[PDB]
């Protein structure tokens, strides 16, 4: 996009749910400190360090 | 009351704050799934009430 997307996240004001399906998929290659931060589309990580 | 999260804040402001033991809950007359139960179930059970 270039930008940010700020979307209606005023609380007291309104409600929307519709748009927020398309915001796992940009949690699927997040690595930071030699290690993988990769989120499965569940919500949890798929191969952690344990 | 019409909007999700100002349901949420007042159940228990009004409900809880009167010793209820249990709580009823009705789908509401507009045709919208799962609105009025969520809130409730997420409030009450944190005591689980």
């Amino acid at each position: 996009y270039g930008f940010l997307p700020e979307l209606g996240h005023d609380c007291r004001a309104q409600n929307r749910t519709h748009r927020g399906e398309s915001l796992h998929r940009y949690f699927m290659n997040i690595t930071w400190d030699n290690r993988d931060y990769s989120f499965n589309e569940d919500g949890f990580l798929v191969n952690p360090s344990l | 009351k019409p909007n999700a999260i100002q349901m949420a804040l007042s159940v228990c402001e009004d409900l809880i704050s009167s010793q209820v033991y249990a709580i009823l809950v009705s789908h509401p007359p507009t045709p919208n799934d799962h609105f009025t139960p969520t809130p409730v179930s997420y409030t009450a059970g944190f005591y689980r009430i």
